[PDB]
């Protein structure tokens, strides 16, 4: 049973820190294309 | 004006696949989360 709950424990973290790890860059891309969306916008409000 | 209207919906657009992409990472990881709670003080109980 310990080497059960262990295995268990040890491959669904690995896959934790997997998933985190593209939540990560998924929000770091999003938060660039974000910021430069607000910029482009506020250009075009300026350029009209 | 125009030229940065179109980039501005394009990136909208992406953004919107990326945050539904997001959108079923985070779901996923949060059933990932909860089974791999309750194993880790099960193998600290197990091992005491």
């Amino acid at each position: 049973t310990i080497n059960q709950m262990e295995i268990s424990l040890k491959e669904e973290e690995i896959q934790l820190n997997e998933a985190t790890e593209k939540t990560n860059q998924l929000l770091a891309n999003l938060d660039k294309e974000s910021k430069k969306a607000n910029q482009k916008g506020e250009e075009v409000a300026a350029t009209n | 004006l125009e030229k940065a209207r179109e980039d501005l919906a394009q990136i909208q657009a992406y953004i919107k696949n990326l945050k539904d992409v997001y959108t079923k990472q985070m779901e996923e990881k949060n059933e990932l989360e909860m089974k791999a709670a309750k194993t880790k003080k099960k193998i600290n109980t197990a091992r005491t």
